[PDB]
């Protein structure tokens, strides 16, 4: 199923567009991977104390 | 056997990899997010059955 | 076996090629773009829970 539609000459308007949504993806994951960071040391911190 | 590659299936897979690394990435993150929280749940569990 | 006997027989007309410019998402690459979304909110909440 995946070869049958690896052969498409052109990229349609939906193809394109999640490619827009795609690359607004990873600097939102750049947040909440600070976040989870900033949580996990609230955790040390606290269990430290 | 017989087709040349177009600029179009080379930009398609560089947005399917893209979706892979990003799916990927949510999995782990989800997983160190179930980690803290099986940390969170295990703490509060007394492990000593004698009292009453 | 048989969505992959229709797609193998669709990809041989020449007509069809025209209106790709204009195809939605495939329902994989849609449901993975749906799961990230999901994922994404999920990985958003528990990070405030």
């Amino acid at each position: 199923l995946h070869s049958f539609h690896s052969e498409l000459p052109v990229l349609s308007d939906s193809e394109r567009d999640m490619k827009k949504e795609l690359q607004l993806i990873p600097d939102q994951l750049r947040h909440l991977g600070n976040a989870i960071k900033q949580v996990t040391m609230k955790k040390d911190y606290q269990q430290q104390k | 056997g017989t087709i040349y590659l177009q600029h179009a299936d080379e930009e398609r897979e560089k947005t399917y990899k893209l979706a892979e690394n990003i799916d990927a990435q949510l999995k782990r993150m989800a997983q160190d997010l179930k980690d803290i929280i099986e940390h969170l749940n295990t703490s509060g569990a007394p492990a000593d059955t004698s009292d009453p | 076996v048989e969505e992959a006997r229709e797609q193998n027989e669709r990809n041989r007309d020449s007509g069809y090629l025209h209106l790709l410019y204009k195809r939605p998402l495939d329902p994989k690459s849609e449901a993975q773009l749906q799961e990230i979304r999901r994922l994404h909110q999920y990985v958003k909440f528990a990070v405030q829970d």
